[PDB]
């Protein structure tokens, strides 16, 4: 290309399809059409050449009137793009390629009666908001009006050898030019064009000639073509200006006082279509989504458009619903029916704006399209013989057209079903052989792709086979109609005749296809010749059909029984002549007596429906003699079966006593005694399956010999010699009563029977035993089939995605806005920054010597003990006062400067205090019933470390609780995933509340029964909680199911001190100090369900027996303690070692995991030391035994720490007397 | 299993449900059955049925009250057992093809007594209300007579288990005592209630994922109408129904006829089509009316195909001429190309110029060629490898001569479609007669020869070295000339070559180094030939052809418009030859003659006695240029300038380079007429004369081909179908185009007069606008 913007057609100013037609006048310069498109899409435009427009191009006003009047979106067509370039100037449209008149001529099917007024109605209410618009004089022609799939007229105001629309005035007064008169236009000339084309709508041909121009020159013209019509038209038709056609006035002389309102309505229906009729300007998905809006929103509209004009009360939809709810809202597709046209149009409903939003409606943008095509369906209420056949014939249409979705053929077949419900004799003669074609039309539609279900459909159109009958009553009503002539009654008869024989082939094409359907194997389709069956009364013809039926049921007695079963008791619905079939149906049930239980009841649903209605007494008395015989079965249908047998009987003397020959009922007189015969008939057949397992067992075992000491009865004598001392035992494994003494000799023949589905199968001390039956999976194969669909591999996310397109996805946008959400967002957002783990190596080796010895408050003890982890360690302390300090670790160990370094005033008793993990808050419980966490301030100056202030971050009351209570144990906890805290009420009741949101997130309580809580730990993952109990029991729970995971007792049965989760014990092991009593811990692994390593004071090994886990025991244990002053202690484990803090000789002891061996006592008395070590009596527990052999003056431990200073290792401990100590 | 979000689309296939447990009332046998009591006496008097309960299932369509699913039902075993079952059951509808909008129902059908069974009913909803179907998830159940449901509370923690199902973060002690769970879900059995009227059920539906759902896609393609629903209405009123056939006639026939005058490639309307529908015995009587008729109805169950075909042997011989509109890859019919091969069975001399068009039908004679294919493949797999074609097989074993255009047509397209390669041994195969053959290897050397001349163009030297070279190629082809046997000329088929004059060759100086060369034939006359390779000259080859052909056209008006039809055609893909003439370029005329009056005189001089007027030479001259005038309007040939026209001492106008044409120009475009202001005013002096004249020779050209155009636009359409140079999706445009510059559309043949009243203009600029003057300008400048 040398040059952009330029083109390759002469004529041709830019870039755009290939050529189009054009026209000229003697009234104005040449013109020609122009199409640009993108790829295949075009629009119609109008060729201009700027290039040659550069001398004149005074187009402004003309781009201020295209402004104006494209701006606004009015029933009339609005200009696309109107504009001038460096190249071309060329205009642009909206593609239509419908004239008015054109189309007026190319859709005589779309053009109706009360549709013609309703386009010029349109068009009367456009020029009549264009003279509102003060602009007007725009010449009408008949290609102005364009229609679309909505069937609606636009106009346009370019309105381009068709036959001109003169103006009276402009005409009459034109001399020389009007003596060089510039542009001049009235409303009136408007109103005069807009007449005589009015005028060539309604007839299809205009009155433009030069002889009517002369003849209106003449002052007269002959009328011949309404009244109040041609009034109105001849007043805009005589004389424009003189005559004063006033378009307004006409629009409010407007005849019908419903259809203006209609129309109005109509008119805002035509307002949401301009929202669908809604470089660059427009998107091209735009108009699709344009598309599907207007038809959802038209449809949830339609519900009042519909309530507004002409309802009725029930109807498809939800509003529809609830207006069938008052009156009453097997399964089946019904509604208001059309009763004979809307009782012949009392209502004089007469509206193709319903046909104008089908052909709308043929579009399809969504699966939304199925309930607009289905809307269509609906809208098709409005019964018009012409109209229905055009609105059924786009059903088939649109049945055909989509493959892609299956939905296709059901809204295919409900808009059929309507087209049933349509109920009017043929109009036209070609109603019949144009059904003929039709039924052939959707059997060459019937083919499609494979595993589609067309089931519904076959079943739909089976149960319209009576309709398709009603169709041929409907050729003969077109008879009767032609019949009512002179001398054409008997032709109307033998057309009538030939059409019948001729609609025979029709019939026969049908029945293939229903055989076909049937044959057709998709089991669906055997359940939609249920429904076949309930519809044939339609058809007279052969038993064919019943045999290939009964073919079809012997291939289902073969693979599908069970399926044979539900479709042989719809089967005894044939009510059909040649009753000698009903005994190979009877044959027919004594072989659905074969294996299927559900064939058996299908069997019974057959037996009443035969005792219904009977055929030979006879045969049916030896049958019922036997059936009645075989139904002692326990079963609750064969009870039912059983049932039959009276009813059967009331249809006298002589079979009263052959029916008392084998009567089981001594004490029986009639229908209610017999209901108390079968009352004391009584029986279990449980034992009667078992006894059919024994006879599947003989069937597995050799029948071979006939010794001992074919007729009927030689089976059973074949049956009992078939065992001896086997059957014998198993006679003496039943009830073996008198009343089970009944031989049932029918069994033999459900043996053999039983034997018939063993034949289905292969070859039927001892071996594994043989099931009956076998489970299905479902389970695996829904997870290979979601492999299945990861070969597929749909989205999904388990962190946070990016925002989704829009659409109904939106609910699952919302659904992901449903969920809570920024859970670690809580942890960087307060509270200070966060430090990291720093460790150290085994301090258990060191001599550990007390360098400190500081005590701020001696009045009372420290409820907690916390350290801050890091280079630099803030010690913590609480009060019994209610009082929080914190020391300085690096001060007290150089400057050794001895003082609360930070205070807080709780102004209440303090329960318990934890550091949170990773981070510098210190979190905190107070028995006032006061939880909070306070955030850590410091900073660094002159080469060292200060604090600065302490605030508590998040403040939440445990008083809120209702009971207030008291906290007793507090643990909290961060995991990367998620953090929070738990705690211990009054009660002992566990809470744990999440940290992010500082609400409780879920409440435990341990059982009454162990009375209260004794510990309080947390497991590895977080996910269960380990708590001991006052009772002396050990109790672990799992937060997951919310359950409590198992209960654990030991030794002594005394309270348990700790309760905790040793490091290099794993999560599979607990260490709990607690039960025995001179057991000092007691280490037990949770899964194992022993304790490994349990260390003890004394002198000597204890019990084995004393030792052993304690399981069976329950609540009914009588708590017993120890008042010793060696019983509370404090202990506190990491990094391998154990450190515990012995009460009894005062000391600090200090045990390691390591090696028991080299464990020792950190601080002990003055005169000598005491000598530990293990050893093991049972393979999987060990036993570690110490043998014992005063400055320092200070009380019970309360609470110890164990800490590190960057330097060397070291301990802290908190007494009860006030007073805390460092030893390193 | 896995837990992901899955929309209904994106999700495949169909719902399946497993369903266990229930709720004894304990008002009954266990079973529900028959309402046990002490009072049974009215148990008895009631007729109470003991009844087994069992299950049946079926889905309420998205509460819009409509019926979508299936109903299901399973076997019996003792509801007095509490029928527990989880047992799964299923239904056809995939969670594509599920809606939304959708919900569960069931009903329980118990088995009580005589004609006795009970029921009982409830309702559901089948996905979430966050999209999920139930969640993918177990769940329990509750209803009663109408209007109840299900809540979560033990079936909360059911949920929760569902939540171990639906992988909450987990781990593998965890699911060890997630086994300690089983024993916690066997504990869970502890539950009891004792409502009336209502029950409930215990139903876990768990799938691995939670599902999504949305409606279906859609595709919008080629606030608008459109063509398939056009399609729709008027086939749905085309019914037709009584059988009977009127032969009614009136006035209205011949406007009718009228109607079915109308062009070929013209696509008619309903009414219209439908009017010739009706006109089936008129249709049948006229001879033209018969393509119209068939091209007025859609052939596509055989009810149509039918009538269609039993009246095709049944109507009139159309003309031959007609029978070109209705041979197009338009229309595929069997019968169609069937009757046409039948009616195409005769071969004429025009059939020879007819081969252009045919090699275009060949180009377009595959339509589901893999039957037929394989039908050959067949035949060949037994030895090793070392339908109208059957008519043009026969038509090309008949005359060698016809053979060699069949070979030589086939040789162009051989390169575009390899099946052609293989149809040139099949055509070889078709003709028996080896006597054609041995001069078709002869004609095959031609192909060395090309070869050759390429040899001598790989080779970059002097202008006159290159001629020298040229000559010494020359001497050697003439020695193989004279060794290999005479052959077929280029020139025409008839004619056979003998040898070569060496030195009285020459050679272009265009950039695309042509030979020339003066060959002696077997008449022992000389005959100058200008070849040419590596370009394809399948464009101006077509051209000269359809120059020949309206030539042909002219010569059947008994008028001649002394034309030169340059022959031409394509020898390898490359390779192409043409019959030399004794051309000069327009500029070299204009330079060195001074004008174009003594480059006229130098041949034959005419001084008359009165008006010094010039003969037959001036005359044909004059009619050369009028109806190249006439060729350049109607067949808009472009990148024609003075360079690309050349001036033939013969008395003709020659014209070359038709590569770019159908309205396509180098520059922009300009008018249809070719003139320049040199021949402009020439003729200009003569206008009294001259002007009337060819004005005259104008219009009755016009007439000429405008009569017989139709033969010519269906050749035109086929040619076009097959394929084309310069041009592409132009074709529809293109055929467009020419009924335009035609003006078929017109009765007034005052298109003519208009373009008289352009070159009217040619001389002297109208001068309407300030734009138009520089319009002017700008073909005078552009000439």
């Amino acid at each position: 290309q040398a040059s952009p913007s330029i083109a390759i057609f002469s004529y041709i100013d830019v870039l755009e399809e290939v050529h189009y037609v054009s026209q000229l006048n003697s009234s104005r310069f040449l013109k020609t059409c122009k199409a640009l498109d993108p790829n295949g899409e075009i629009v119609i435009k109008v060729f201009i050449k700027p290039k040659d427009q550069y001398s004149l191009r005074p187009f402004l006003q003309r781009i201020r009137a295209q402004s104006f009047k494209l701006g606004q979106l009015p029933h009339v067509l609005n200009y696309s793009k109107l504009i001038e370039t460096n190249r071309a100037g060329y205009m642009i449209r909206q593609h239509l390629k419908n004239n008015l008149y054109d189309r007026l001529s190319l859709r005589p099917y779309l053009q109706d009666i009360e549709l013609k007024f309703i386009a010029f109605q349109l068009l009367n209410a456009l020029k009549d908001i264009h003279n509102l618009n003060i602009v007007h004089g725009d010449i009408k022609t008949e290609n102005i009006l364009v229609t679309s799939w909505n069937w609606c007229i636009l106009t346009d105001f370019a309105a381009f050898t068709c036959y001109l629309a003169p103006e009276r005035f402009n005409s009459k007064l034109y001399q020389d030019g009007k003596s060089n008169n510039g542009r001049l236009t009235k409303e009136m000339d408007i109103f005069s064009l807009g007449c005589v084309i009015a005028e060539i709508f309604a007839e299809g041909r205009p009155i433009f000639n030069l002889s009517q121009l002369f003849k209106y020159k003449s002052n007269s013209y002959d009328v011949n073509r309404s009244t109040d019509l041609r009034n109105l038209v001849l007043d805009m038709i005589q004389l424009d200006p003189s005559k004063r056609l006033s378009c307004d006035e006409l629009l409010n002389k407007y005849r019908g006082i419903f259809f203006p309102d209609y129309f109005y309505t109509f008119i805002y229906d035509y307002f949401r279509n301009l929202v669908t009729m809604t470089n660059t300007c427009t998107n091209s998905t735009l108009e699709d989504n344009v598309k599907l809006l207007d038809e959802t929103t038209e449809k949830i509209y339609r519900d009042f458009s519909q309530i507004c004009h002409c309802l009725d009360f029930p109807l498809i939809k939800d509003g529809g619903e609830i207006g069938s709810d008052p009156p009453i809202l097997l399964v089946l597709q019904q509604f208001t029916k059309v009763s004979e046209k809307i009782k012949s149009v009392k209502e004089e409903c007469a509206l193709l704006f319903i046909s104008y939003l089908s052909h709308s409606i043929r579009s399809i943008v969504s699966t939304a399209t199925k309930l607009k095509n289905l809307e269509l369906l609906a809208v098709f209420a409005q019964f018009v013989s012409d109209e229905n056949k055009i609105d059924r014939v786009v059903p088939y249409f649109v049945c055909c057209f989509e493959d892609s979705d299956q939905d296709v053929q059901a809204l295919s077949l409900l808009t059929l079903i309507q087209v049933l419900t349509s109920v009017r004799k043929l109009n036209q003669l070609n109603e019949n052989i144009f059904v003929d074609y039709l039924l052939p039309r959707l059997k060459r539609l019937l083919i499609s792709n494979r595993q589609n279900t067309n089931y519904l459909r076959i079943v739909f159109a089976n149960c319209l086979s009576d309709l398709a009958i009603i169709i041929n009553r409907f050729q003969e009503f077109t008879f009767a109609q032609h019949c009512n002539d002179n001398s054409s009654t008997k032709y109307s008869a033998k057309l009538i005749q030939s059409v019948e024989d001729l609609t025979v082939s029709f019939l026969t094409d049908n029945d293939t296809y229903v055989k076909m359907a049937l044959l057709q194997n998709r089991e669906r389709t055997n359940d939609i010749i249920l429904s076949h069956l309930i519809t044939y009364l339609n058809d007279k013809d052969p038993a064919l059909r019943v045999s290939l039926i009964q073919t079809i049921s012997g291939i289902s007695i073969l693979l599908g029984t069970v399926t044979l079963e539900q479709y042989i008791l719809p089967l005894l619905i044939q009510t059909i002549t040649d009753s000698e079939e009903l005994v190979v149906i009877s044959v027919l049930q004594s072989l659905k007596s074969l294996f299927k239980t559900g064939l058996i009841r299908k069997k019974y649903y057959i037996d009443i429906s035969k005792t219904t209605s009977p055929l030979l007494l006879h045969p049916n008395n030896w049958i019922r003699q036997f059936t009645l015989m075989i139904i002692i079965e326990i079963i609750n249908k064969l009870s039912k079966a059983e049932v039959y047998c009276i009813l059967y009987p009331i249809i006298v003397e002589f079979n009263f006593k052959s029916m008392i020959s084998c009567c089981k009922q001594p004490v029986s007189r009639s229908v209610y005694n017999l209901l108390c015969s079968w009352s004391v008939r009584a029986s279990k057949s449980l034992f009667w399956k078992k006894i059919i397992t024994n006879h599947v067992d003989s069937f597995g075992n050799n029948r071979i010999e006939f010794i001992t000491k074919s007729t009927v009865y030689s089976h059973d004598n074949k049956e009992i010699p078939l065992t001896a001392e086997d059957r014998n035992w198993i006679d003496k494994f039943h009830i073996i009563g008198l009343t089970e003494k009944d031989i049932w000799k029918i069994v033999a023949l459900r043996g053999y029977v039983i034997r018939t589905a063993r034949v289905m199968a292969a070859n039927p001390n001892l071996k594994n035993v043989f099931v009956q039956l076998e489970p299905t999976s479902y389970h695996m194969h829904s997870p290979n089939h979601g492999l299945k669909d990861n070969a597929n591999v749909k989205p999904e996310r388990k962190v946070v995605v990016s925002n989704s397109y829009e659409g109904d996805v939106e609910s699952i946008e919302k659904f992901l806005s449903t969920f809570k959400i920024l859970p670690p967002l809580r942890d960087y957002k307060e509270f200070g920054p966060i430090q990291e783990i720093v460790r150290s190596p085994n301090m258990g080796n060191l001599r550990g010597k007390l360098i400190a010895t500081l005590m701020e408050n001696e009045p009372n003890s420290i409820t907690s003990s916390a350290v801050s982890p890091g280079e630099t360690p803030y010690l913590i302390t609480g009060s019994d006062q209610g009082v929080i300090k914190i020391w300085n670790l690096k001060e007290i160990i150089v400057g050794e400067v001895y003082s609360s370094s930070l205070t807080y005033d709780c102004s209440s008793t303090v329960t318990q205090i934890t550091m949170i993990p990773n981070f510098d808050a210190f979190a905190v419980s107070s028995k006032d019933g006061q939880i909070i966490v306070l955030k850590v301030n410091h900073y660094q100056q002159e080469s060292e470390v200060k604090f600065l202030n302490c605030e508590c971050i998040r403040k939440i009351n445990l008083k809120n609780f209702g009971k207030n209570e008291y906290a007793v144990r507090m643990r909290a906890f961060v995991n990367e995933e998620k953090s929070l805290l738990v705690a211990l009420t009054n009660l002992s009741r566990v809470i744990i509340f999440d940290i992010r949101t500082l609400e409780r997130l879920q409440i435990i309580e341990n059982s009454p029964r162990h009375g209260a809580v004794s510990s309080i730990c947390i497991d590895e993952e977080c996910c269960v909680l380990i708590l001991g109990t006052t009772r002396g029991i050990i109790d672990i729970w799992d937060i997951r199911f919310n359950v409590l995971i198992r209960s654990w007792s030991f030794g002594d049965h005394a309270p348990i001190t700790h309760v905790e989760v040793c490091q290099f014990y794993g999560k599979n092991s607990v260490i709990v100090v607690g039960g025995s009593s001179k057991t000092f811990l007691t280490i037990w692994n949770f899964v194992k369900g022993h304790c490994q390593y349990a260390f003890i004071n004394s002198d000597e090994q204890p019990s084995m027996e004393h030792f052993l886990p304690i399981e069976k025991g329950l609540e009914e244990l009588n708590f017993c303690g120890i008042r010793s002053l060696n019983a509370l202690s404090t202990i506190s484990v990491s990094n391998d070692k154990i450190l515990l803090t012995d009460e009894a000789t005062s000391s600090i002891v200090m045990f390691s995991l390591n090696e028991l061996s080299s464990s020792k006592a950190v601080i002990s008395p003055s005169r000598f030391s005491d000598v530990f070590i293990p050893t093991q009596v049972t393979a999987n527990l060990t036993m570690l035994l110490r043998k014992m052999k005063s400055l320092y003056h200070h009380d019970i431990i309360n609470s110890i720490s164990t800490c590190e200073v960057d330097e060397t290792p070291l301990l802290v401990a908190c007494d009860n007397s006030g007073l805390i100590g460092i030893f390193q | 299993n896995n837990i992901t979000f899955c929309v209904s689309q994106d999700l495949d296939v169909p719902l399946k449900v497993k369903i266990k447990s229930l709720e004894g009332h304990k008002p009954l046998l266990k079973p529900s059955q028959k309402i046990l009591n002490p009072e049974l006496m009215l148990i008895g008097s009631n007729v109470f049925p003991s009844s087994d309960l069992i299950v049946s299932l079926q889905v309420f369509d998205k509460e819009r009250n409509r019926n979508l699913t299936l109903p299901i039902y399973t076997p019996y075993i003792p509801f007095r057992n509490s029928r527990t079952w989880d047992y799964w059951l299923t239904l056809p509808i995939r969670i594509k093809q599920l809606t939304f909008s959708s919900h569960l129902r069931i009903i329980l059908w118990e088995y009580n007594g005589s004609k006795q069974i009970p029921f009982f009913n409830l309702e559901t909803s089948i996905f979430n209300l966050k999209d999920c179907t139930l969640k993918r998830g177990f769940e329990s159940l509750k209803f009663r007579y109408d209007v109840i449901d299900h809540c979560e509370v033990v079936t909360d923690n059911k949920d929760q288990e569902n939540l171990n199902k639906y992988f909450q973060g987990e781990f593998t002690r965890l699911p060890w005592l997630d086994e300690i769970t089983i024993s916690k879900l066997r504990k869970q059995r502890e539950n009891r209630t004792w409502p009336q009227g209502t029950f409930v059920l215990n139903l876990e539906f768990p799938m691995l994922e939670l599902p999504v759902v949305f409606i279906e896609r859609e595709i919008m393609n080629t606030n608008d109408p459109i063509e398939e629903k056009y399609r729709r209405l008027e086939r749905a009123s085309k019914n037709a129904n009584l059988d009977k056939q009127v032969k009614p006639d009136i006035k209205k026939r011949d406007y009718l006829n009228k109607i079915i005058n109308y062009p070929p490639g013209t696509k008619l309307t309903a009414h219209e089509k439908g009017s010739i529908w009706k006109y089936r015995y008129y249709l049948m009587n006229n001879k033209k009316a018969l393509t119209k008729l068939l091209q007025s109805t859609n052939l596509r169950e055989e009810s149509e195909r039918v009538e269609v075909l039993e009246l095709m042997d049944s109507w009139a011989e159309i003309d031959i001429d007609d029978a070109l509109e209705l041979l197009g890859s338009t229309f595929k019919n069997l019968s169609v190309r069937s009757y046409a091969v039948n009616r195409l069975k005769k071969a004429s001399d025009k059939e020879l110029e007819l081969y252009l068009l045919q090699l275009v039908e060949a180009v377009c004679f595959e339509n589901l060629s893999t039957f037929s294919d394989k039908s050959n493949s067949e035949f060949t797999i037994v030895d090793a490898v070392s339908p109208l074609a059957e008519f043009l097989i026969r038509r090309a074993l008949v005359n060698p001569r016809l053979g060699s255009f069949f070979y030589w047509y086939l040789k162009s397209e051989s390169e575009d479609k390899p099946y052609l390669d293989q149809i040139l041994s099949s055509f070889w195969s078709r003709l028996d007669k080896k006597s054609r053959n041995i001069l078709n290897d002869q004609v095959r050397l031609i192909n060395v020869l090309r070869e050759c001349c390429e040899t001598i163009k790989r080779l970059k030297d002097t202008t006159a070295k290159k001629m020298e070279l040229l000559v010494h190629l020359l001497e050697t082809k003439v020695r193989p000339l004279v060794k290999v046997r005479p052959i077929a000329l280029p020139l025409d088929p008839d004619v056979l070559i003998c040898d070569v004059c060496p030195e009285t060759s020459k050679v272009f100086k265009s950039s695309l180094s042509p030979l020339k060369i003066t060959f002696k034939t077997t008449l022992n006359q000389p005959y100058h030939l200008m070849f040419k390779v590596g370009d394809d000259l399948r464009q101006d080859q077509l051209v000269v052809q359809i120059i020949s052909l309206m030539n042909e056209l002219l010569k059947n008006e008994n008028v001649d418009l002394k034309l030169t039809p340059y022959k031409i055609l394509a020898t390898g893909p490359q390779e192409g030859a043409i019959e030399f003439i004794p051309n000069d370029t327009l500029a070299s005329i204009l330079s060195k003659y001074h004008g174009i009056l003594g480059y006229l005189k130098l041949h034959y001089p005419d001084e008359n006695a009165t008006l010094g007027v010039q003969g037959w030479v001036l005359d044909n001259f004059v009619k050369s240029c009028a109806g190249y005038c006439v060729i350049t309007y109607i067949l808009g040939v472009g990148d024609r300038h003075l360079d690309n026209l050349l001036v033939t001492p013969d008395g003709h106008f020659f014209h070359a380079d038709f590569g770019y044409i159908l309205g396509q120009d180098p520059k922009p475009f300009p008018p249809l007429m070719k003139l320049p202001p040199q021949i402009i005013e020439a003729f200009g002096g003569a206008e009294s004369s001259n002007y009337d004249k060819f004005r005259s020779y104008c219009f009755v050209a016009y007439s000429i081909l405008r009569r017989n155009a139709g033969l010519i636009l269906n050749l035109f359409e086929l040619m076009k179908t097959s394929n084309i140079p310069d041009i592409r999706i132009d074709p529809n445009g293109a055929i467009l185009r020419v009924r335009e510059r035609f003006n078929l559309n017109m009765s007034e043949e005052d298109a003519t007069v208009h373009f008289q009243n352009l070159i009217n203009d040619s001389v002297n600029a109208l001068l309407p606008i300030v734009i138009d003057h520089l319009h002017n300008l700008a073909q005078y400048w552009r000439t």
